[PDB]
C-alpha cells in the first residue's frame, strides 16, 4: 500500500 | 524472523528529450509484487506477484492514483533541486526515494524508513524516531526547514507505524505460501588451478530464498574473511538467488579449507570440507 | 556518485545441452541508471530480451536483470555486452559454465 500523502521538496 | 515492505522510486530527467523517466517498484522481503513505469503502455500500477492480484479494482485504481502523485512531486522536485543547487538545464539528474517498514515474527512494528537521494548522494532522511530529519547538505536543509515547519513527519509516521505495518501483515497472509516460505541453498565446491603453486576454491550457493546468506571460508577453523572474493548476490530469475565465495589457496593445502554457510532456510549452519 | 557496473553472466539452472533454460546478465552497483545491455549468441545480438524493473541498494547504486530463454548447445557461445558512462569501452563478459 503506497502512502496517500505527499509534500513537495 | 522479521519481514519488510519496501518502495523504491527513481526519477531521471531527460534534457531535453521530454519529461523524467519514472520507475517504481514495491517489494515484500525479496519478492517484487508491484511496479510502475512512466514509459510503459499500461500507465497503471501493475502486479508482479500472484497474491497481490487478489486486490479489487478500488485497490488498483487507488495505487496508480498514488504512484502518479508520487512521480508528479519527484518531477517538481527535480526542478526545485536544480534551482537550489544553481545547476544548468543541460545535465541530466536523478532523484531516488525509498520508504518502508519492518515487522517482527508476531507482526509488531519494528522500524520505519524514508530516505531520499540526489544524483546518487544522500539528500534527506527521516530519523529512527520518525519525528525528525537529517539533511546531508545545505540544500537539503532548505527542505528540512520546510518539512519541519509543516509538520510533515507526523502524517509520515502515521503511515510508517500504522498503514504500512497493517498492509504488510495483510500481504504476508494472502501470499503466506509464497512469502513465508524458505528455500535452503544448494551448495557445492569447484577447484580452479591458477599456477603450479596456487588454486582457487569456490563455494557455490544456489536456489535459495530469501536473499540474505553468509558464505565464509575457513582454514583449520580460522576465518579467511580478509582474503575471500564474494560476488553480489544475484537473482536466478525464478524467485531464488545465487552466490559464491572464493579463496586463493596454496596447492596442495586445499584440504585444510572449509566453507561455512548460514541461511534462514537451513536448520543447522553448513560446514563443507573440500 | 558515478559507479562502474559489476557484471555477471550465468544461467538460471545448471546448463544441459538440448534443454531450454534462461540466460541471465545481472548488472549491479552502477550509477547513473542509463545503461546499455545486450545478450550475444556467437556474437550476434539477441532481440527477444527481457529486463527487470530498475531498483537500487542502500548505497543508491542500481541493479538490473537482463534475461532470455535459450537452449544451450555444446558448440554455441553466449556473452553479455554492457555499455555505461563509466566504461571507456563497452565490456563483453563471456558466459562460462564453470
Amino acid at each position: 500500500k503506497l502512502i496517500e500523502t505527499y509534500f513537495s521538496k | 524472523g522479521s519481514h519488510s515492505m519496501r518502495y523504491f522510486f527513481t526519477s531521471v530527467s531527460r534534457p531535453g528529450r521530454g519529461e523524467p523517466r519514472f520507475i517504481a517498484v514495491g517489494y515484500v522481503d525479496d519478492t517484487q509484487f508491484v511496479r510502475f513505469d512512466s514509459d510503459a503502455a499500461s500507465q497503471r500500477m501493475e502486479p508482479r506477484a500472484p497474491w497481490i492480484e487478489q486486490e479489487g479494482p478500488e485497490y488498483w485504481d487507488q495505487e496508480t492514483r498514488n504512484v502518479k502523485a508520487q512521480s508528479q512531486t519527484d518531477r517538481v522536485d527535480l526542478g526545485t533541486l536544480r534551482g537550489y543547487y544553481n545547476q544548468s538545464e543541460a545535465g541530466s539528474h536523478t532523484i531516488q526515494i525509498m520508504y518502508g517498514c519492518d515487522v517482527g515474527s508476531d507482526g509488531r512494528f519494528l522500524r520505519g524508513y524514508r530516505q531520499d537521494a540526489y544524483d546518487g548522494k544522500d539528500y534527506i532522511a527521516l530519523n529512527e524516531d520518525l519525528r525528525s530529519w537529517t539533511a546531508a547538505d545545505m540544500a537539503a536543509q532548505i527542505t528540512k526547514r520546510k518539512w519541519e515547519a509543516a509538520h510533515e513527519a507526523e502524517q509520515l509516521r502515521a503511515y510508517l507505524d500504522g498503514t504500512c505495518v497493517e498492509w504488510l501483515r495483510r500481504y504476508l497472509e494472502n501470499g503466506k505460501e509464497t512469502l513465508q516460505r524458505t528455500d535452503p541453498p544448494k551448495t557445492h565446491m569447484t577447484h580452479h588451478p591458477i599456477s603450479d603453486h596456487e588454486a582457487t576454491l569456490r563455494c557455490w550457493a544456489l536456489g535459495f530464498y530469501p536473499a540474505e546468506i553468509t558464505l565464509t571460508w575457513q582454514r583449520d577453523g580460522e576465518d579467511q574473511t580478509q582474503d575471500t572474493e564474494l560476488v553480489e548476490t544475484r537473482p536466478a530469475g525464478d524467485g531464488t538467488f545465487q552466490k559464491w565465495a572464493a579463496v586463493v589457496v596454496p596447492s596442495g593445502e586445499e584440504q585444510r579449507y572449509t566453507c561455512h554457510v548460514q541461511h534462514e532456510g537451513l536448520p543447522k549452519p553448513l560446514t563443507l570440507r573440500w | 556518485a558515478q559507479r562502474t557496473p559489476k557484471i555477471q553472466v550465468y544461467s538460471r539452472h545448471p546448463a544441459e545441452n538440448g534443454k531450454s533454460n534462461f540466460l541471465n546478465c545481472y548488472v549491479s552497483g552502477f550509477h547513473p541508471s542509463d545503461i546499455e545491455v545486450d545478450l550475444l549468441k556467437n556474437g550476434e545480438r539477441i532481440e527477444k530480451v527481457e529486463h527487470s524493473d530498475l531498483s537500487f541498494s542502500k548505497d543508491w547504486s542500481f541493479y538490473l536483470l537482463y534475461y532470455t530463454e535459450f537452449t544451450p548447445t555444446e558448440k554455441d557461445e553466449y556473452a553479455c555486452r554492457v555499455n555505461h558512462v563509466t566504461l571507456s569501452q563497452p565490456k563483453i563478459v563471456k558466459w562460462d559454465r564453470d
